[PDB]
RNA sequence: CAAUACGCAAACCGCCUCUGCCCGC
RNA sequence: GUGGAAAGGCGGGCAGAGGCGGUUUGCGUAUUG
């Protein structure tokens, strides 16, 4: 079951910008009706020119299956099919960004959760993954429950345009669409979990460079040399900025395409 | 090329005897190096069956670093003449690829009989392990 | 419904590998040169072991097939064999067919009685065990762990090889092409200590049913146990070090009176030689 | 679809060297015991090779025998290629062809992969004979403990034919006279044809005493003689009462093309009535 | 240069015991040893015969190694008896000794000094 | 009068292709 | 004078099926010191 409960952030600074009832009553009026009206406009499935295309594990069905719960003006809580849901944060944002005309964000924190669970523990653990993705950048989405060092330079939730072109690269090369992978990477699917075996060496040692030939080797066996050129060797330029390595950013990006194939 | 592998070698090898022992630096240098040392091993064939004798020697006793024995006298003597019997019993077209790999580590070898257990000897087979790696993904095995 | 208990009669014995023995599972974590089919070896130690599911499994699969061919006259012995047929589910998608192999498992068919009532009577699921939605017969045998024996552990101390490496190849009928392998088996002659303990649960029926583990231990003695074991790697073979039947005065008490059969020379086939009435005639003093 | 089993057929025995035999420059060894020893791989996959070539010829004997047979023509599938067509050698294991039949029911309905198995794209039909390792007789277990040589080598030499270019290497074989001790143990899954499989099997023995066993074999590294001592059936009663319920054949002093001629039916006669 | 190798004539008369050292003293001699193959394998291969196996071949393994330099005469003998004069101090030794061990470190000796053989040239 | 000049192996072939978590709360 | 009391994350599952260490190459020839 795939919860999202998202937020605009800086709203209540945004209103005291306005400065007269005429002004006021408009800007929380349009405000009010992104998420009351043209948020049923995006999950029936329009504005194609407005939005391009979304990290998308399959195209959108005509009637999608998409409970709304909840939805204020400054605020939404969105259960759904949970490769629905992670279809819809993207399509949310998306249209979001050019309702407003590049000037608000949302922070949308995505939970997975099985149906046998209730729901006073799913609302509670996705308003942390909000501030989770709230304190830190407020313009940053949680997508999966993701292990991650003790320093502090590593912080979770991904960024949005981050992520958005970590599925452009790894998505369409080891994955093709509707819940099955590409051509003769079938009967590796244990290959994806060892390669989420060699993310969780660089979570006990981020300093040790155990996973740049434990990468290369990986793929030279199984003859996939030619996927992941990000992952086999060091970024000289990742180090100098004190930002994760490629490796850290992987996990949510594999996992997505893993959970999308019955694993 | 093997245009390629006139040039690197020959930019490796003062690089190589210069740190000749196995504890040089524990930072990026001896993984940035190691790609370097199966860049120009790359272009010769590189068999590993005669090899597997030495890193099955490696692999042994590798278990009994971890709480086997403390001494890698016996293990470290049967690691040296082997990989001069690498030649020893293969000549040919292999020896010329095969004299190239001899350089490295026979350096390497004599620390580890004087060298610390359970230091040292990790950072030769950490570096041990960063040659394989590699040569399988620039189209070796 | 009704689940008792009686004692434990223990099987203690040592396997020995007459032929290679090869098992294998996972290779490559954080590992990079091996010969790349390696025996299951636990981390601890580093040796070579038989588990407990390459055991129990392969006693298993020896014990369907001998039930699937005398399915016509075991229905007067057993009970709930009338819902089967000899043959398997497979032409038709059927979880529940006339026929005897009836559970898909991912893409294979394993016998697996779906209900307590029909899995009970059954003389495969009720040693060995059963599922299903809501009824799940659970096992009586536990298979455990083989380790190798007090003597081939200090053979790994002295300086002796345990695993082999052996190249086979193949091989075109025309042009005579080589397309060789490798593969790392048991040195032959390596010996493992199994330990089987059968949980007695009903004294009405346990005399047929540990003469259903020595029927499917007497096959596995012709058969191999795992590995490509059709080209020699298998050859099982069990030597008993002591029957114990470990009653239920032994758990509460903690006196050394667990009655002991005599095991000491004799093969698999023996045991059920005439004389397993002889063997386990004390047993039949304590019920 | 149906697997059964009413028993197993034991074939015990002793494969004799007339003449010096070889495998693979050392003759492979037994490492626990150090004795050299003829494998489980390089005599079923010898066997097998020499029953796929014997098929080969006569596609138009066994077809009304045998289904499966009309849908290969005898040939090789070396030069085109293309995996399953006409031509009898489908397997493209690596670089090699290997008749198998990729399918149960095909592999069901032909001679040679319902007795040494057959893989599959979802069918995996798997075999009914189980061939054993070979060590050193009892008797050649202690020769090797009183010194005598159990094995020697041999020093051939090349010659370049112009400048009389002597180029000489040392062969190691097995000396000619070892005896080893074998086992092919049948797995009797279908009563209706087993009468095939048996004076089948020993169709594929048969060839191999005229031909040879492992090594070069072409210079006099074969000489295999089957030196059979006691068929055993081992019913389904066998393992459940453990008596000595399994029907001896008396073939002391007798050879593989003597027991697949004149006198095969009375010897498995008894085998019949308990089928 | 004969005078480097009778400078390492005096460390083959150096072992006169077994235990000649378990450090790199083995190779280092063995590096100066071998500073023809096909004379020696019936003292080679017979060093990997009798391993795995003894006392009465023992006595063939010394007599066959002073058969060797009995056989080869006028300039075949220089080179032979040099390395007939290391092997036996080291064998009259390991008559009364032990088999299994205190042999290794003069087998691992053998081998190490055929490796060199090859490497040199 | 009797031998010594020289050769201890070269090659290619190195894994393959099928399967990869269900059931029940 | 305790948001407490009682509650096994587990019942069923052989890393298995198929596979020749292989094919050719004559312990020899050439002349003298
Ligand atoms: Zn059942
Ligand atoms: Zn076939």
């Amino acid at each position: 079951l795939g919860v999202m409960k998202g937020d605009v952030d800086r709203l209540g600074e945004f209103f005291s910008s306005m400065d007269s009832p005429s002004k006021l009553a408009t800007a929380s009026r349009f405000m009010d009706y992104f998420f009351k009206g043209y948020i049923g406009a995006i999950i029936e499935g329009k504005f194609g020119y407005i939005i391009g295309d979304v990290p998308s594990l399959r195209d959108w069905p005509e009637e999608p299956d998409i409970v709304v719960v909840y939805a204020g003006g400054d605020d939404f809580f969105i259960v759904g099919a949970w490769d629905q849901i992670f279809e819809l944060a993207f399509r949310v944002r998306r249209a979001f960004n050019a309702y407003t005309g590049g000037k608000l964000t949302l922070s949308v924190g995505l939970g997975y959760f099985d149906e046998r669970t209730p729901i006073y523990r799913m609302a509670d653990v996705v308003s942390e993954r909000l501030d989770t993705a709230k304190d830190e950048g407020r313009n940053r989405v949680f997508v999966v429950g993701r292990s991650r060092p003790l320093d502090g330079k590593h912080k979770l939730s991904y960024e949005w345009n981050h992520y958005e072109e970590l599925w452009r690269t790894y998505a369409p090369r080891i994955y093709a669409g509707n819940g099955r992978l590409k051509g003769k990477l079938e009967s590796k699917k244990g290959l994806l979990w060892k390669l989420l075996e060699i993310r969780e060496l660089y979570v006990r040692d981020p300093n040790d460079v155990r996973w740049a030939y434990l990468t290369a080797y990986l793929l030279g066996r199984h003859g996939l040399s030619d996927l992941f050129p990000e992952l086999v060797g060091i970024d000289t330029k990742a180090v100098e900025r004190k930002e994760p390595q490629p490796v850290y950013w992987v996990d949510g990006v594999l996992k997505i395409v893993l959970m999308a194939v019955r694993r | 090329k093997g245009k390629q592998w006139e040039a690197i070698q020959p930019y490796f090898d003062n690089v190589v005897r210069e740190a000749k022992n196995f504890l040089e630096w524990s930072p990026n240098k001896r993984l940035a190096n190691a790609v370097t040392v199966a860049a120009y091993l790359t272009s010769q064939g590189l068999k590993t069956n005669q090899v597997r004798k030495i890193l099955d020697m490696a692999r042994t006793t590798e278990l009994k670093v971890k709480r086997g024995e403390g001494d890698i006298k016996d293990d470290l003597v049967k690691m040296r003449y082997l990989l001069a019997y690498t030649v020893g019993k293969a000549t040919g077209q292999s020896k010329y690829s095969l004299d190239a790999f001899h350089r490295i580590l026979d350096p390497m070898l004599e620390v580890l009989m004087g060298s610390p257990k359970k230091e040292n000897f990790e950072k030769f087979y950490d570096f041990l392990q960063a040659v394989v790696a590699y040569h399988k993904f620039f189209g070796g095995g | 419904m009704d689940r008792r208990f009686y004692g434990k009669i223990v099987i203690k014995g040592k396997i020995k590998a007459v032929t290679g023995l090869h098992i294998g599972s996972q290779r490559d974590i954080s590992e990079i040169g091996g010969i790349a089919n390696p025996v299951i070896k636990d981390p601890h130690t580093g040796l070579p072991y038989i588990p407990g599911s390459s055991l129990k499994g392969r006693l298993r699969s020896l014990f369907e097939i001998l039930v699937n061919s005398r399915l016509g006259e075991w229905r007067e012995k057993y009970p709930s064999l009338a819902n089967y047929s000899p043959g398997s589910c497979r032409p038709d998608n059927q979880e529940n067919c006339g026929k005897f192999f009836n559970r898909k498992i991912n893409r294979g068919w394993i016998h697996v009685c779906p209900d307590y009532e029909t899995a009970l009577a059954c003389p495969v699921c009720r040693l060995f065990g059963a599922s299903g939605k809501e009824s799940n017969f659970p096992s009586r045998i536990i298979v455990r762990d083989a380790f190798l024996t007090k003597e081939w552990e200090e053979k790994w101390r002295a300086g002796e090889a345990i695993t082999e490496a052996k190249i086979e190849v193949g091989i075109d009928r025309v042009t005579s092409q080589a397309n060789p392998r490798t593969n790392e088996r048991v040195v032959a002659g390596a010996e493992f200590e199994f330990e089987i303990i059968y949980n007695v649960e009903n004294t009405t029926h346990w005399r047929d049913d540990i003469k259903n583990l020595l029927t499917a231990m007497a096959l596995l003695e012709d058969s191999y146990l795992g590995g490509s074991g059709s080209r020699g790697y298998g050859k099982v073979k069990f030597i008993f070090d002591s029957f114990e039947f470990r009653p239920l005065d032994y758990y509460r008490t903690g006196k050394d009176e667990d009655i002991v059969s005599i095991d000491a020379r004799e093969k698999s086939v023996s045991d059920i030689l005439s004389g397993f009435d002889s063997l386990f005639s004390e047993v039949e003093g304590k019920l």
